[PDB]
């Protein structure tokens, strides 16, 4: 059973161990009570420049809301971020994949709208 | 220095969810109610399995874990049953547990779907939700000709703090201040964000004018039930459980104050 | 290997007190309530109810470690008042609020099912 | 290998929807319309049904250990 | 005492004693599997 110290990775070089596990009432939630399965730190993105992670998260939100499988083939001019954002704005979501989350401990809104969505993770 | 006088307004009540609004309460009370929906509303769930025979392609712990997550109707029985911690019996008794039996064998050529309908209980009140008298039955395992699964489960009383299988909710939507009047969020581009279903704003207006003297009131809830409890039973049991947590805390507080 | 049982978040160990009151010596009329086997669910409501008392000068809580299963609530009141009395009144007020909320939710459910 | 019982995120039951989902797909529903027919409105449960790979059907191609 | 095994190919329940070559009596297959114990193993459905 996964636990603190088990190594997980996305498909973009974003590896890390489980720091802690919070129950569903302790995790942050959207207005429709969706809690993240995983929370990763924003500081893993900028130096690494794994923008594929973010585009995959956004495409995955579109895919899950649309009932399809996203096409992430490398060199495809028929798929860019603006198209994916326009598609996501049609399902009642912020076009860039952000959502207002609430603090699970206090229930107050988090001032900064969080970037959340489906991403394929791997257990190593 | 005294309590709130909250009011309630239920805007939708089905067998699947309850959508309501609590007004004139603190955000901490609203979020503790929301948390108790998930983590301190007891229900009945399988928490003990004895596999007598399993020739299926899923190992024993797979089947056991899978049985634990089947919701069992807990409406009137959960209040009566005791925690096995509190029961003065041996490992089990009908006062703290419910016995289930499952015995399936695939003799025919087509795949046999061992579903929650095959979980036979000794208690008629505590049965799998899908088996209750549409939605199909939860699939425990598929069996091939010659494969067989025979087990004996016991279901216990617990809540979501111990394991998510004792969580009665299939999602708790919680919201407040749909128009960002308290500015607890700060949209870099307020025009880009969709409107809440509870918003009262004309489409040209993106968010409400900032309310400096405002406090979070009017919390909107949509408590979806996994099936074990009715959604309104989830809310009532949540309020009762939170009140008994506070009552026990006050009892222990009084003992500590008087002992000093 | 090192996984604590899930009940350890809710259940008191033998000989472990649910709540302990310790006088805070830094400032007068302040106390620390160390409550075992509770979490943000009760801490947040108790703190926020204590903040509604004008005789309460400080009301805060913390979970010192998420892996541990206790909370500490610090309460400072005015000299004519007591932090123990403030904590008691906060719990009483929360109980009354929840009782009223429960009765009103029962009434609302009855209205919704009937008409 | 088999359809999960609950949605990992919310805890909604999805175990009883795999067979209905497949029956809707052979009924010439799109995956989105099929997921709408089963009442999976949160994209977490849509993720559960839409990304599931029924490996148990391949594990049932092997004869069991006992006849 | 009997230690009945199952055949990997013919799935036949056959008894084999110690100091005996591992051979199924029904088809001669050389790989055998032990049967599930009768002991009582308990699972917390978690
Ligand atoms: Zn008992
Ligand atoms: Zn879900
Ligand atoms: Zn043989």
């Amino acid at each position: 059973i996964p636990q603190i110290g088990d190594k997980f990775a996305s498909r973009h070089g974003q590896k890390g161990t489980c720091g802690i596990q919070y129950r569903q009432e302790d995790m942050p939630f959207t207005c429709e009570g969706i809690t993240p399965d995983i929370i990763i730190n924003p500081h893993a993105i900028p130096s690494r420049m794994t923008i594929g992670h973010l585009i995959e998260c956004l495409q995955g939100k579109v895919s899950a809301n649309k009932g399809e499988i996203g096409d992430a083939t490398p060199f495809n001019d028929a798929v860019n971020v603006q198209k994916i954002s326009n598609l996501l704005s049609d399902y009642g979501y912020h076009l860039r994949g952000n959502e207002v989350l609430y603090n699970g401990f206090t229930g107050r809104k988090i001032t900064s709208q969080i970037f959340i969505g489906p991403t394929y993770y791997q257990r190593l | 220095p005294y309590a709130n006088q909250p009011t309630v307004r239920i805007t939708e009540l089905t067998d699947e969810n309850v959508k309501f609004i609590i007004e004139n309460t603190d955000l901490a009370v609203a979020n503790s109610i929301r948390r108790v929906f998930i983590a301190e509303v007891p229900i009945i769930a399988i928490d003990w399995v004895q596999i007598d025979a399993n020739s299926s392609v899923l190992h024993d712990e797979f089947i056991a874990h899978r049985l634990g997550l089947i919701p069992l109707t807990s409406d009137d029985i959960v209040d009566k049953l005791q925690y096995s911690r509190d029961c003065t019996c041996e490992e089990f008794c009908p006062e703290c547990s419910v016995e289930f039996t499952l015995d399936v064998r695939c003799n025919e050529d087509q795949t046999r779907h061992v579903t929650s309908r095959d979980l036979i209980s000794n208690s008629p009140r505590v049965i799998p939700v899908t088996s209750r008298n549409e939605q199909d039955d939860i699939l425990i395992v598929k069996l091939r000709k010659g494969q067989e699964l025979r087990l004996r489960a016991y279901a216990k009383k617990g809540f979501g703090k111990e394991h998510a299988k004792w969580n009665p909710t299939a999602g708790v939507a919680f919201e407040y201040d749909p128009d960002n009047a308290l500015r607890h969020t700060v949209y870099p581009k307020p025009e880009e964000w969709p409107k809440s279903e509870y918003s009262e704003l004309d489409e040209d207006e993106s968010q409400a004018p900032y309310d400096p003297n405002g406090k979070p009131e009017r919390f909107y809830y949509n408590v979806e039930s996994c099936g074990s409890l009715r959604p309104e039973t989830i809310v009532l049991s949540a309020l009762s459980g939170l009140k008994k947590k506070l009552s026990d805390l006050q009892t222990q507080l009084s003992h500590e104050i008087q002992s000093d | 290997m090192n996984a604590p049982p899930a009940f350890e978040s809710f259940l008191l160990f033998e000989g472990e007190k649910k709540i302990t009151i310790n006088k805070d010596t830094k400032v007068p009329n302040a106390c620390l309530f160390t409550i075992n086997k509770e979490d943000h669910t009760l801490g947040n409501i108790i703190k926020s109810q204590l903040l509604k008392d004008p005789q309460v000068l400080f009301a805060g809580y913390k979970v010192p470690h998420p892996l541990e299963h206790k909370i500490i609530i610090r309460v400072q009141t005015t000299p004519d008042y007591s932090p123990q009395e403030a904590f008691t009144n906060a719990i009483t007020d929360l109980i009354s609020e929840l009782s009223l909320l429960e009765e009103r939710f029962r009434v609302a459910i009855k209205d919704k099912q009937e008409g | 290998m088999i359809i999960p019982v609950r949605c990992f995120t919310c805890g909604k039951i999805v175990g009883n929807k795999w067979e209905a989902y497949l029956g809707l797909l052979q009924a010439e529903y799109t995956e989105g319309d099929a997921l709408d027919a089963l009442g999976l409105k949160r994209y977490c449960c849509r993720r559960m049904l839409l990304a599931h790979v029924d490996l148990i059907e391949k594990l049932l191609n092997y004869a069991p250990l006992e006849k | 005492q009997p230690m009945i095994y199952i055949c990997g190919e013919c799935h036949t329940e056959n008894e084999i004693k110690s100091r005996d070559p591992i051979r199924c009596r029904e088809c001669g297959y050389r790989i055998m599997y032990k049967k599930r114990t009768k002991r009582l193993v308990v699972f917390d459905a978690r």
